[PDB]
């Protein structure tokens, strides 16, 4: 397939401290009905 | 081509010792190749809620595919019993044809175990039970080796279950840009592939099948819907058997392609073309006049690079047709084999906006045809109306011209 | 704005039916799965990225105190980039995407993080 | 101000039981359905209104065990504020918890030097009655010997279980070492124990109903505290079948607990039984910002 | 009928008959517009009984082509009276053995216009208020109308469908071949399926 | 868990006229039978709870049945899907043990 379609759903800034890793932030806060489909 | 299994292992929940590799073929391969069951082992056997999923990583440079299976019921101990059937490719692969062969093995042991607990009483240890209230070394041996050798098992483990794992390769899905003004060749004889399975709808489809008949006129001629045709044709294409194709006509526009030295460069293309092309016997069309012994390749090469982008087919065949009668040519037998190797090409023309009285259908769809800038091709096929009407009609609505792109 | 409309809309706990913490949890690797590609797949969702671990002593990379405190005190940063690609183009998307985009933004991150946090 | 706790122990200790009863608001008799505890459970716990608790709920399997002073020693073990090892008396091979023990203490020392140890005997039930204190003293002079020797001079044991009160005691003398300002909250509630003229005030925690500080710090129980914590917890299960959450408590006019503010819960017991109630309610009202 | 004539696989549905290719007897189950996405596992899980009442009556036109005419007229003799039974409890105790073999209570707007080119037609029985009962069962067998009054005369009209050049004997006969749990041996079956069937019953004795 | 005859379901629900149910409603008939009012409808909302009356159609689905099943061995069960599974193996694996669970829950 020569269309170019970049399947992307989101990114996450997923960082590791001494006391646990923990998510910082991530762009996209849609369900997964809207991003699949 | 199908990727071959680098090493297969049975992971299992120990509830004193922890996850560990219950028993693996070939035997010490992780150890060997470098794979330490202490990095992923959280992935392998993960808390409940990447349970029941098809878990495929990436390790160094073997990609690992694994489905874990966790049971809940109170007969085991801690409530739980965890196990995982992982499978380790190389990672320069493609890995799909075996993940839908992984997630039934691993839902059917599941089954199984929620059954009769086949896995969990294998172990022979009581550990992995309350107590308050078939080899699978053999198997995983015969697994890898099938699935190595055949790339298909019929491996027993007991009086009435068996595994049963067939291998099928990954096929493209068909386009959705097909409509009414295409003809669909068959590059494969469908009179020998038709058994008793069939959709009826393909079996009308089949006979009108010979490289100059349009989709509406093979859904009028098997009297099909055109949407349940269009559906058969793309299923025909799922399996790499029919291609679309252009309506012939003496008014095209066609002219080479950037693949016309394919028909110097192929060994077996001109060789084909000369047979190809002639009339069986001398056909009397080889024989009417402009107005009132197979061919040399050398002519069948000049005739193809003869043709050019505005220059329609009865203007090229009333230039060149001394040719064409003394060489006992047949022209859409000509054009139909350059369009079949791709070597030439149609310009299409599209009627861009700037008689009998015909039905206000007719006039509709002829309206929302030109809104769209559909092409002549699709007019013609719409109105079932020769190119002349057509454009008759069209310049009785307004002014237009043609572009042949 | 498509994003954030009542009908398309999550907690910000919750990424695509899985809690905060345990997307942190699977996402962030031991030392030996750092430093490399990531590309976890669950179930038609490719968790994929390239992690940053810190070395052995304190180096990202060889050659208000909150904010000290938490640049002394981490020691794994991951971009994570969640996809979809079918199952034919697979071997695809994912190698382009983290050819193109993932492996240089990663780098520059971790370049960055280095001199000045 | 984040605390991390490390949470270890040998494989079915009663770590999640701990975390679960004294946290997660889970009976006694719910700990039964509880999984086993895959590699490290992070529980990030909010104490008061400003202390945060990262509980580490290790796994405490022999393959978790050995990867935790391995490969993951440097992330474990550092900034490490308090470990609480938990041991089973069930278990057949306490030699291989005190080497476990003796394991952890070393990668402590190695990192985080000045945390602070605590050890609890826990499933101390099945056992007989008569046994309990000799068998914890036997194995109390055995991890003291073995601690002293890593570092760490001090080492407070207890007597744990699920089905008494000594599980609350545990757990408050091992938050008590955390909770900043005590010396505040002790001469604060002395001088309200003056005001009122009582004979003990205790202070809790409105969630946990863990024990924080005491007036005191007729001879009365020992293990008073443990046994009012556990009463607290079932009194707040009983009232949450009403729809609604408990607010205060008086008992014959003398035994006064109330919602001191949004974060702690006051016990006071006082000395004259003919103070009327509006009084005390007014003193506890003045008091509710002036401990905030 | 028991199929429609579909006039070629490769054409369309026109519009949406499909929801229209239903069963007439088990056409009431389902509700007024509920979709049928929801009943899917419901049918599986928990099956429904045949209906009590029928929704669907044939026109004027077929009782004048391929039907017959039969009468009864029963009344209790002196000794059940005796016990405490009245025509009303005879009526209910014959509604009773109208079913249990297939039969459905008929209301709704057909059976009410066939009454009326010949007043009310019941679904259930109350004894208390009503006194005369008019109430009509249908299957693909036969079709029956039951009326009463004050004079306990049951009258009971059965229009029984006349069958269509013996069915049963153009079919040839299938004698299969049945292995049971406990046996060993293909063994050979002592009934024909196909020519078995639900017989008419004398309804009059 | 009780057999009900064809006209025990006429007595019944002609016993349940002009006398309003709703959900999970355990009827009683004979002071044994057991009921449950598992859905009652109107316009095709889903009411908590309705009025019956003369023309409601009222329905008695059975949850302890007789059920016979007939398995057709032909040799289509040994053929593979397109995604690679037999249609026996389908129906051993993913018909059978979903129907039992779901008539067990
Ligand atoms: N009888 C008794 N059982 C206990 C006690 N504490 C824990 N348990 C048992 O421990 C089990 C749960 O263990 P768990 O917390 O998951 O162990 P961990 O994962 O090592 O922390 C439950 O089934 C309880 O029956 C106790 O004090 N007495
Ligand atoms: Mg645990």
């Amino acid at each position: 397939e020569c269309l170019p379609n970049s399947c992307l759903l989101g990114v996450h800034l997923v960082i590791s401290t001494h006391s646990g890793p923990q998510i910082v932030y991530h762009y996209p806060p849609s369900n997964t009905a809207f991003l699949t489909n | 081509g199908f990727v071959p299994i680098h090493t297969i292992f049975y992971s299992v929940f120990h509830p004193t010792e922890g996850s560990k590799i219950k028993y693996e073929f070939p035997p010490n391969n992780l150890k060997n190749h470098g794979i330490n069951f202490n990095t992923f082992k959280n992935y392998i056997i993960p808390k409940p809620i990447l349970c029941h999923k098809l878990i495929t990583f990436k390790y160094g440079t073997y990609r690992i595919v694994c489905y874990p299976v966790t049971i809940n019921s109170p007969i085991y101990a801690r409530n739980f019993f965890s196990f995982n059937f992982v499978f380790v490719f190389p990672y320069d692969c493609e890995t799909s044809p075996y993940e839908p062969a992984i997630t039934r093995l691993g839902k059917m042991f599941k089954v199984l175990e929620e059954q009769n607990q086949l896995l969990s009483k294998s172990e022979r240890d009581p550990v992995f039970f309350d107590l308050k209230v078939f080899s699978i070394q053999d198997l995983l041996m015969r697994i890898f080796q099938d699935l190595n050798n055949y790339s298909e098992c019929l491996i027993p483990i007991d009086e009435g279950n068996a595994v049963d794992i067939k291998i099928f390769p990954l096929l493209r899905p068909p386009t959705t840009c097909v409509s009414l003004e295409d003809v669909p060749l068959s590059s494969v004889n469908l009179k020998k592939i038709i058994d008793v399975n069939w959709d009826p709808t393909m079996m009308s489809i089949v006979p009108y099948i010979d490289g100059l008949n349009s989709i509406a006129k093979i859904s009028k001629l098997s009297n099909s819907d055109p949407g349940l045709v269009i559906e058969c044709i793309r299923h025909l294409i799922y399996y790499k058997c029919v291609t679309l194709s252009d309506i012939f006509q003496f008014s095209n526009i066609y002219a080479p392609s950037s693949l016309i030295r394919n028909f110097l460069t192929d060994p077996l293309m001109a060789s084909d073309c000369q047979s190809y092309v002639t009339f069986p016997e001398v056909s009397k069309i080889s024989n009417l006049p402009l107005n009132k012994f197979l061919p040399t390749r050398s002519c069948l090469f000049d005739l193809y690079r003869s043709l050019s982008q505005g220059q329609t087919l009865k203007t090229w065949y009333e230039s060149k047709y001394m040719i064409l009668k003394e060489n006992n040519i047949d022209i859409r037998r000509f054009i139909t084999f350059g369009l079949e190797k791709r070597i030439i090409y149609r310009c299409y023309s599209f009627p861009v906006m700037i008689m009998p009285k015909l039905s206000d259908e007719e006039e509709g769809i002829l309206e929302e045809s030109i809104r769209n800038a559909e092409t002549f091709d699709k007019i013609c096929v719409l109105l079932s109306k020769p190119k002349l009407e057509v454009e008759s009609y069209l310049n009785e609505l307004g002014e237009f011209k043609v572009i042949n792109s | 704005e498509i994003f954030f409309e009542e009908e398309n809309f999550q907690d910000i706990n919750k990424i695509l039916e899985f809690d905060n913490d345990f997307v942190a949890e699977f996402c962030s690797p031991e030392r030996e799965m750092c430093n490399t590609r990531f590309e976890f797949t669950v179930d038609n969702f490719c968790f994929l990225g390239l992690p940053i671990h810190v070395d052995s002593q304190g180096r990202w990379r060889k050659s208000e105190r909150e904010k000290e405190d938490l640049g002394k005190n981490m020691n794994m940063f991951h971009v994570c980039f969640v996809m979809n690609p079918h199952l034919i183009e697979y071997n695809k998307r994912i190698d382009d995407m983290y050819q193109f985009v993932v492996t240089r933004l990663s780098l520059l991150l971790r370049y960055v993080q280095s001199k000045t946090s | 101000n984040r605390k991390k706790l490390l949470l270890m122990g040998r494989s079915g200790s009663g770590k999640s039981s701990m975390r679960s009863i004294i946290f997660s608001n889970y009976s006694a008799f719910d700990t039964r359905r509880l999984g086993a505890t895959i590699d490290v459970e992070h529980s990030h716990l909010r104490f008061l209104g400003n202390m945060t608790l990262n509980l580490w709920d290790c796994g405490g399997q022999d393959v978790f065990m050995e990867n935790y002073f391995t490969k993951q020693k440097d992330h474990i073990f550092q900034m490490v504020q308090v470990l609480i090892h938990v041991f089973d008396v069930e278990s057949t091979e306490v030699l291989k918890d005190i080497e476990i023990f003796a394991k952890a203490l070393k990668q402590l020392r190695k990192y985080s030097p000045d945390a602070k140890i605590f050890v609890l005997l826990h499933k101390m039930d099945l056992v007989q009655l008569d046994k309990r204190e000799e068998l914890f003293q036997i194995m109390m002079k055995n991890l003291s010997e073995t601690s002293s020797e890593f570092g760490f001079p001090n080492l407070i044991g207890f007597p744990t279980s699920i089905w008494d009160e000594s599980l609350y005691k545990a757990w408050s003398q091992i938050v008590c070492s955390l909770i900043p300002n005590m010396s505040n909250h002790q001469s604060n509630l002395k001088k309200f124990k003056e005001i009122m003229n009582a004979l003990e005030i205790i202070l809790f925690e409105r969630t946990t109903f863990l024990v924080i500080c005491s007036s005191n710090g007729v001879l009365l129980d020992p293990k008073r505290f443990e046994k009012i914590s556990n009463i607290m917890k079932n009194f707040k299960q009983s009232c949450t079948k009403l729809k609604s959450g408990f607010k205060t408590l008086i008992l014959n006019n003398n035994i006064y607990v109330s919602e001191l503010s949004s974060n702690m819960v006051c016990f006071i017991v006082l000395k004259d039984m003919n103070i009327p109630q509006e009084l005390v309610l007014e003193n506890i009202k003045k008091a509710k910002e002036f401990f905030q | 009928e028991t199929w429609v004539d579909i006039k070629s696989p490769s054409i369309p549905v026109s519009s949406e008959f499909a929801n229209e290719l239903l069963p007439i007897r088990w056409k009431d189950v389902w509700p007024k517009y509920v979709a049928r996405k929801y009943s899917k596992w419901r049918s599986f899980t928990t099956p429904a009984e045949l209906p009590i009442t029928i929704s669907d009556f044939p026109s004027k036109d077929d009782f004048d082509r391929n039907f017959i005419f039969r009468n009864h007229s029963v009344t209790l003799n002196t000794d059940q009276e005796q016990y405490n039974q009245t025509y009303k409890d005879l009526l209910r105790d014959m509604i009773y053995m109208r079913l249990l073999t297939g039969f459905q209570i008929c209301v709704g707007r057909q059976v009410e216009k066939i009454e009326l080119s010949r007043t009310v037609v019941n679904k259930y029985l109350d004894f208390n208020q009503n006194d005369a009962f008019k109430l009509y069962l249908m299957i693909d067998s036969e079709i029956h109308r039951i009326t009463c009054s004050s004079s306990g005369i049951i009258d009971v009209e059965r229009y029984l469908r006349k069958d269509e050049a013996n069915l049963f004997d153009q079919v040839p006969s299938y004698i299969p071949l049945v292995k049971t749990r406990y046996e060993s041996s293909f063994r050979d079956a002592m009934i024909d399926p196909l020519h078995v069937k639900r017989e008419s019953l004398n309804w009059n004795q | 868990d009780c057999l009900l005859n064809r006209g025990d379901m006429w007595v019944l629900s002609s016993k349940l006229v002009d006398t309003c149910v709703f959900m999970d409603q355990r009827l009683a008939f004979l002071d044994s039978i057991r009921g449950t009012i598992k859905g009652i409808y109107r316009n095709g909302k889903k009411i908590v709870s309705g009025y019956i009356g003369e023309q409601t159609r009222i329905i008695f689905r059975s949850e302890s049945a007789r059920l016979i099943f007939l398995i057709q061995i032909t040799d289509e069960m040994w053929n593979f899907e397109e995604t690679g599974e037999q249609l026996f193996q389908k129906m051993v694996n993913s018909f059978f043990p979903k129907i039992f669970k779901k008539w067990k829950d």
